[PDB]
């Protein structure tokens, strides 16, 4: 009972922990790639002139 | 009668999985029949089609019937096997550091024969590859003289094929000793375009069993040798494309003609197999821009096709004057005089692709010379 | 964190084992070898050590060689762990005194041991998915050890048979008729909810919508595989609505003795017409109440449902799940009990249905369908009439009677399915005080 | 938003049904693989007419193709657009169909139409406003005839305010390809009179007609005669797929070309058709288009439009162009000739203009005339019948099947009453 | 053989690549073939056994072997 | 490792066991020496079956060859595979029975029954989970008929749990082979009733139709009657040892086959059998395959089952196929053939699939039935008893050699007692 809390909250904060990290690190990449797209779509906008 | 079989595949944009289909073409008058393997029912029955011609049926050639695209995987028969089986022959043939000035005149003399071309680099090559390009020679006193020429100037790697290759490409050869081939007079291309027997025009394989050791030496399996002799960064750079048709029909020698009669310097060749997802990237800035972007997908990846860059030279003139404008029949009566004016036909299967936007140059550059092999 | 163990028992719960796992390896990314070419979704069904050698939780038993072995010998040998595989060395021969009373103590100690083994790394037991059929003595007998010995030891838990039901018309035995009503009789009370599956019913499936009129028996079981595959994926991908198997089980079944629903897919398509086809969330809702598209050939027109969950997976729109619902919620072909006007559960996933290289399509949605109907009452008495015409002189008998299982327990498993038929028929009655 | 249904019945609607496809995959942008490649966003805005969608955007006909021998379905699949189509709708059967309208209406065609009505309430249900049915067959010969007349009457019972167009194949005076067109074309047009809204007549003569005079062939192939009637049922339903001016739906067409509910029978025509030889010399335009029209040797039927008198006249044109033309040239027509036009309908005649033309080409424009002129091709058919229903000749097979004499002579009798409203008011 | 159209003579020209053989000594036909022949089994007595069970032929090592739909831009820029 | 002893006595019964061991042998790959020269490796796995081991890939057979006088023994060592069999595994007497029951299990037996048991336990000990021993005799006869008996017997005590299946020469219906063979088989039918689990009756005349019709061969041997029997005896083990889906055990072949205890005498039969000139155009396929197994010609028994009926039958049906074409055929059969089928056992067939062809072939089935029609068999045995013991005809050795005319009734009865069984339910 109390070692069967304990197990669970152990494997539950220790995911979390790497979860974290990852998770903020694809939200920057996706910000980074849209700015990228901000970049090809003021090109396609010349190229289109 | 007389009908020629083959095995292919075609990668359907639903569910994923290869379709694997039979081909058969009738040289006796141009037809298209197709069998199905996984189910044996048939499939497009045997009717006319004047777009398939007899050099696009080959072992991995990449051939467009009813946009339902197929590679070829199988030699279908014994029959046919036996018709264009030990018939072809893959061939390794060298450029040397020396007549990379003259560099078209010998893809149009490889073009000549019917020698169907498949791999195409220039590289610079390495320290270390020289000892290993030197096993024909080795510990004899020439070892100074050929490493000098050899590892001095870019060379051009080809990679050929016809029936007996080997020996049609050392009748290409003529004698081996460049003055020898001059006091003989054959006709051959040390005969037109060399200087002496240690720096003639090209010389490679002597057989197979040497031929394949030069294959796997100049152009390995997962890839290392070629350093990509292209220097990216030049400032005044322009990467081109001498597009799948004008390689099918067989254009570039001179191409490379008509450009380097321009004084524009070529610093970079490659040849790469377009695949659909990497002619998204190279063509990115175009959906939407022009209205018919697929057609210029669908040319690009339909065939193999050769990158190269362009050093800016002949004021006035850019390379965009020198190709003029897009489609080839704008450019036959305005600016009458450019590569796209008359080398190409159509506007789906122009001549070449130029940078379009100006910034847009060292990004093509790169994506075929850096960030793609 | 959310397991389940597999068990399966028996030559056919071993073959139906090796797809499901097989389709999970393809689902999480698990290759053969058993590590993963380099996201916690695995931790349902593949444990992990370190050094990644994730591991199936699952066991196969069977009373007889050739068939674990032949997955020893297959493509799998490195993934399953050595002891996870349970070898007998004598075969039940049909027989449920040989299921259950004679040899089953032979391995019934080592396979309780390998159950705890497995159960002590398990934070959340959410069951025991048991996969096994009414016919052979060990899919018959050992089972029915299996669900004694786990009453007792983990009574608490929820169990979820996938049982392979008897062939209605054309069958592979004759003591069929026997092993069905003792595992019934003897399983009734230890089981939670199980659904039963018909192999002429898949035979019919295949041959007229997969276009497979030569179909194998690894042809038969990849589609239940599916169907455990959508089962069992709740509580492994995330999605818009969360379902479990404690859930499925007092969802399905209104009464202690009614716990038999029936199973039912949809895109059932042969990778050539499924791009022909519109294939939206309304008619692959409607596909399900066909008489055709059921895993059990039992017509649903002669019963009434009782309850029903549809589990949806894939790029599933919940509002064109609702207008579906609404839709066959009207028709007067079915009809519903006049004490559940609540009869439909929900279930979204929000991943798309994986294929094997084989038989089934690439398909963006799909849903699986348990409808615990009063019509499988019709299906009973078929084997329940086989049964009396059977047992009226007392054929094969004595290899029963002479193993060591009494004669008495005949009459009793025959009373308690009588009394199976009598419990559906007042609940399938319509109300009146 | 409509959509129409399409069904192929018999041998030779199949293969018109096929170039059909083929030809409005082509004015639409589809390619044989079912994606999409085209040069007009103008196109996809009424491509769910012909064209149900599909995952992934692969866009697959509306289309119902049904034999009773299984040797033109895979034919149409082996064609080039051949797997654009739904293989649950190549609803075949591994019979015979004898060419015998009792072997399509009483036998293996019957046992098969409670198949086939499956998948076309299917496709009737999987739309949200249908408008119409469209029916590919031939008269002369079997499954066209019986089946086909079969799927008229079964589908008028089941959705009765709907429009159904009918492109039927009719023999030709010159030959016949059996020996029982009378046989199989009266018992079809017995059924075809007061059932179907839209019967657009086609013959082979005048398909050869159109191919040795106007366009100058020495080899016509059928793709060429199939070709010519995919070109006009493109042209009929145009202005519901494509935008413009003065847009005119069939129903329309209907209601301004039937004076009389059985009086619906039309010939087809297309008319810019200029041989390889006379299109360099050409002088394209409305002026020329209009005389081409009502020049009486490119109507797709072996009547002559001389012989009797103009009912309705609808015409459709495509392409941009000034209603100042159209208007007023069609005007000079009815004042040019008038007494081969009827003067108890004034001003009889239709004008419809899409903006968008057929690909490659600029101004198109498709014919449809109600006229005295069907009395010929049905009362040649009736003496024919008369000639060999005289003598009980070829008759053993209906009376086995289940034919009557009684019901025969009721076909007979209704192809009279139909040849008597004709004469009547071509003569007021 | 048989050499005669009396009875049997389809497979008495038959088989005599197999059985209508033995030396010159061996000694008639039933003293000699007292063990039996080649029959039942087809004509291919030497053909190898198949191993090519049904979980084999049907759970073989998969693989993806399709086309990468990944950019090569893409995976340098979401690497980096 | 479920081994399988394979006793075989008797100058007959041990000419079976040499075309027996070939088959194994040859489905395996032990050569005429030993050294296993076998191609694929699904064959040397389970080969405890039926071959043990020994330092240097030699597999001595776990074979036990028994007999009352020095003569087929030797023709054993040196023939076939002689040279596999152990030097210690041919037990030998010298003496001979003579076609007398009495000898076989009562004076010469005795003397050699005592050491045959000693060469047993040594094999039996060291199979792991010794399936089951399987004799191979011959009723109509002596030695086996008697000495047979009496191991079937001894044996059956020692190990009271394992499935003894007999595959025995039943005396043949018309051409008779020997006078004393009535009375000689009689006694043994007595003993096998209540001895053996599971018997098939197998007789030399029938396989003789087999070979002169099935086979066309024209001077048929012994030795080629022999491989039909091997090859039936090879089909009933085929799951024990090689892979499969669907296996099936020999106590399944019986628990789902044998209803009443006694009620164990079945029929054999194999199925892909065409001329040796003919086989180039079989179509191998379940459906071909099932034909010609629950036919009747095809049946290693004279005893049509047509003028019978059918308790249970077993199908193991061997080779890669598709579980739909065999469930579905065997339904047919039992559907369409209803009369020729028991009622009160409701689905009366056992399905069973292996994975491993024949050596030289894609399909295959060996058919076992509990046919009614064994009674006219047993009847006809019988009808030859009464026919003479009434005259006391032939009967001086047997009584003189220490059997009771009381005896010789017990059997007589025991016979009709279980000629009787088979007809009750074998008409319901
Ligand atoms: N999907 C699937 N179903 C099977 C398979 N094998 C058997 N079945 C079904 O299960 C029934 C009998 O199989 P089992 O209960 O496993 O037989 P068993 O438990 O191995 O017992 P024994 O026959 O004595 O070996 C058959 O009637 C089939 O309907 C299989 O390999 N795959
Ligand atoms: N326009 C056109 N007409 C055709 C074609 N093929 C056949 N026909 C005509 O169809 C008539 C016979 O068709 P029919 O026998 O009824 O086909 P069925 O309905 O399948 O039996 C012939 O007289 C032909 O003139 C075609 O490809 N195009
Ligand atoms: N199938 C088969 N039957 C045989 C063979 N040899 C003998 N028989 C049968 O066995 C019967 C007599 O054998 P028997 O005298 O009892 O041999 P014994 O056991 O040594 O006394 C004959 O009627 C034969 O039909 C054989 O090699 N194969």
């Amino acid at each position: 009972k109390s070692n069967e809390r304990d197990r669970l909250k152990a494997e539950w904060d220790q995911h979390n922990d790497r979860k974290f990290v990852d998770s903020l690190v694809k939200a920057r990449i996706k910000d980074a790639m849209q700015g990228f797209i901000i970049n090809t779509e003021e090109r396609r906008n010349k190229l289109r002139e | 009668s007389e009908r020629f079989v083959f095995i292919a595949e075609w990668y359907d944009p639903n569910a994923s999985l290869f379709r694997r289909y039979e081909l058969l073409f009738y040289p006796g008058d141009g037809s298209v029949e197709m069998h199905d393997v996984k189910n044996h029912r048939t499939f497009l029955k045997r009717t006319k089609y004047e777009d398939l011609h007899l050099e696009d049926l080959f072992i991995g050639n990449k051939v467009n019937v009813f946009s339902r695209q197929l590679v070829l995987i199988d030699y279908g028969d014994q029959y046919t096997a036996r018709q264009l089986g030990s018939k072809k022959e893959k061939t390794l043939a060298l450029i040397k550091p020396d007549a990379v000035s003259k560099a078209g005149e010998i893809i149009e003399i490889i073009n000549k024969a019917g020698f169907t071309l498949t791999k195409l680099k220039m590289m610079t090559l390495s320290r270390k590859e020289a000892t290993d390009f030197h096993i024909d020679h080795q510990s004899r006193p020439f070892l100074n003289e050929l490493i000098q020429f050899i590892t001095s100037g870019p060379i051009i790697a080809m990679e050929i094929l016809r029936d007996d290759a080997i020996c049609e490409w050392k009748k290409l050869l003529g004698p081996a000793n460049s003055g020898l081939a001059r006091t003989d007079a054959p006709g051959s291309i040390r005969a037109v375009f060399g200087t002496d027997g240690i720096r003639n025009a090209a010389h490679g394989p002597d057989s197979l069993s040497c031929a394949a050791r030069e294959m796997e030496l100049f152009f390995p399996s997962s890839g290392v040798c070629g350093p990509a002799n292209t220097a990216k960064f030049t400032n005044c750079t322009t990467c081109c494309i001498v597009k799948p048709h004008a390689i099918s029909e067989g254009l570039l020698g001179k191409i490379l003609m008509a450009i380097r009669d321009a004084g524009f310097e070529i610093s970079a060749m490659q040849m790469f197999n377009m695949d659909r997802v990497n002619v998204e990237e190279f063509y990115e800035v175009y959906k939407g821009v022009v209205s018919e972007y697929n057609e210029m997908v669908t040319e690009m990846y339909s065939g193999p096709c050769v990158a190269m860059e362009i050093q800016q030279t002949n004021p006035t003139m850019t390379f965009r004057e020198f190709c003029g404008p897009a489609d080839p029949e704008i450019a036959r009566h305005l600016r009458p005089g450019t590569l796209r004016a008359i080398f190409g036909k159509t506007k789906i299967q122009n001549a070449v692709h130029c940078t379009d936007l100006p910034e847009d140059g060292l990004l093509e550059v790169q994506y075929f010379f850096k960030i793609l092999d | 964190q959310r397991e389940c163990i597999s068990v399966h028992v028996g030559q056919a719960g071993v073959q139906i084992g090796n797809a499901c796992w097989e389709l999970y390896c393809l689902e999480h990314g698990i290759q053969p070898d058993g590590q993963m070419p380099s996201d916690d979704s695995f931790n349902t069904f593949f444990s992990e050590t370190g050094a990644g050698k994730h591991v199936p939780r699952a066991v196969f038993v069977d009373l007889e060689p050739t068939v674990i072995d032949e997955v020893r010998t297959g493509t799998y040998r490195q993934l399953f762990h050595p002891e996870q595989l349970i070898t007998g060395k004598e075969d039940a021969a049909n027989n449920y005194a040989r299921g259950h009373y004679t040899i089953g103590k032979e391995l019934i100690d080592l396979v309780l041991d390998r159950i705890r083994k497995l159960a002590d790394q398990c934070t959340g037991l959410q069951g025991f998915l048991i996969f096994h059929s009414f016919g052979g003595g060990t899919g018959s007998g050992f089972t029915s050890l299996l669900m004694e010995r786990l009453s007792v030891d983990y009574g608490k838990k929820s169990k979820l048979e996938f049982s392979i039901y008897p062939a209605p018309q054309v069958s592979t035995a004759v003591v069929e008729p026997y092993n069905s009503i003792l595992t019934t009789h003897t399983t009734l009370e230890h089981s939670d909810c199980a659904f039963m599956v018909d192999n002429e019913a898949i035979y019919d499936i295949c041959r007229r919508n997969l276009d497979i009129e030569r179909p194998t028996y690894t042809n038969l079981n990849r589609l239940i595989s599916q169907i455990v595959s959508s089962i069992t994926a709740s509580l492994r991908f995330d999605g818009a609505l969360n379902v479990d198997l404690t859930e499925f089980q007092t969802n399905l079944v209104p009464y202690p003795r009614i716990h038999f629903p029936l199973a039912t897919y949809a895109p059932v398509i042969s990778a050539e017409k499924a791009y022909h086809e519109q294939l939206s969330v309304a008619e692959i809702t409607n596909a399900c109440f066909e008489p055709a598209n059921q895993m059990v050939k039992c017509d649903p027109r002669h019963g009434k449902y009782m309850a029903c969950c549809l589990l949806y997976r894939g790029d599933v729109v919940p509002k064109d799940v609702n207008a579906a619902i609404a839709a066959i919620k009207t028709k007067r072909s079915i009809q519903f009990v006049d004490w559940c006007p609540t009869g439909f559960k929900v279930g979204i996933n929000y991943q798309p249905p994986t294929v094997v290289p084989g038989d089934l399509a690439k398909v963006q949605r799909a849903v699986c369908m348990l409808s615990n109907t009063t019509a499988i009452a019709e299906a009973w008495a078929r084997l329940d009439h086989k049964f009396d015409l059977m047992y009226a002189k007392r054929a094969f008998v004595h290899w029963y009677v002479g193993e060591g299982m009494e004669e008495g327990e005949f009459s009793e498993a025959r009373e308690d399915m009588a009394a199976l038929e009598k419990d559906y028929e007042e609940v399938g009655m319509d109300s009146v005080e | 938003m409509r959509e129409i249904v399409h069904l192929q019945a018999g041998q030779c609607g199949n293969q018109i049904g096929a170039k059909f496809w083929e030809v409005i995959s082509d004015e639409h942008g589809i390619d044989p693989t079912g994606t999409y490649h085209g040069d007009s966003d103008l196109q996809l805005e009424r491509i769910n007419v012909y064209y149900n969608e599909a995952t992934g955007g692969k866009y697959v006909p509306r289309a119902v193709l049904v034999d009773l021998e299984p040797g033109t379905m895979d034919s149409v699949r082996s064609g080039p657009f051949g797997q654009i189509f739904r293989p649950d709708n190549f609803v075949f059967g591994q019979s015979g169909a004898g060419n015998n309208w009792a072997k399509g209406h009483y036998t293996e065609g019957a046992e098969l139409v409670d198949s086939v009505l499956d998948v076309v309430r299917k496709e009737a249900e999987s739309c949200d406003c249908l408008q119409g049915f469209q029916l590919t067959h031939s008269l002369g010969g079997g499954t066209g005839s019986g089946m086909g007349t079969l799927l008229i009457s079964k589908i008028r019972e089941e959705y009765p305010d709907r429009i159904m167009n009918t492109f039927s194949v009719v023999p030709s005076p010159k030959v016949s390809d059996t020996v029982v067109e009378p046989y199989n074309a009266t018992l079809s047009v017995h059924q075809l009179v007061e059932n179907t809204d839209e019967t657009y007549c086609i013959d082979n003569e005048a398909l050869y007609d159109i191919c040795f005079r106007t366009l100058k062939l020495t080899t016509p192939t059928y793709g060429d005669l199939n070709h010519l009637v995919s070109a006009t049922m493109s042209g009929v339903t145009t202005c519901l797929r494509f935008p413009g001016q003065l847009n005119a739906d069939l129903r329309k067409l209907a209601v301004n070309m039937v004076p009389f509910p059985r009086l619906h029978f039309f010939m087809p025509g297309f008319a810019p058709l200029t041989s390889r030889g006379s299109q360099q010399y050409r002088a394209l335009t409305v002026p020329e288009l209009t005389q081409q029209m009502f020049d009486a040797k490119n109507m797709m039927a072996a009547c002559d439009p001389r012989h009797g008198r103009y009912l309705t006249v609808a015409a459709v044109f495509r392409g941009r162009m000034s209603m100042k033309e159209v208007d007023e040239q069609m005007l000079n027509v009815q004042n040019k000739n008038s007494s081969y036009f009827v003067e108890w309908i004034p001003n009889n005649v239709k004008t419809a203009v899409c903006d968008i033309p057929p690909r490659g080409l600029k101004m198109s424009a498709t014919f449809i005339g109600n006229s005295t002129a069907i009395q010929e091709l049905f009362k040649r058919i009736s003496e024919q019948f008369t000639a060999m229903f005289r003598r009980k000749a070829f008759l053993h097979w209906y009376t086995g099947e289940g034919m009557d004499e009684m019901e025969f002579t009721e076909a007979e009798s209704n192809m009279n009453d139909l040849g008597n409203p004709v004469v009547t008011r071509g003569a007021c | 053989r048989g050499q005669c159209l009396l009875y049997n003579w389809e497979e008495e020209r038959a088989t005599n690549h197999l059985d209508q053989v033995p030396s010159m000594q061996d000694g008639s036909e039933s003293f000699f073939f007292r063990h039996g022949h080649q029959g039942l089994l087809t004509l291919w007595p030497q053909s190898p056994m198949s191993s090519r069970t049904t979980q084999k032929d049907s759970y073989q090592p998969p693989g993806n072997h399709s086309q990468p739909v990944r950019g090569k831009r893409e995976a340098m820029l979401e690497m980096f």
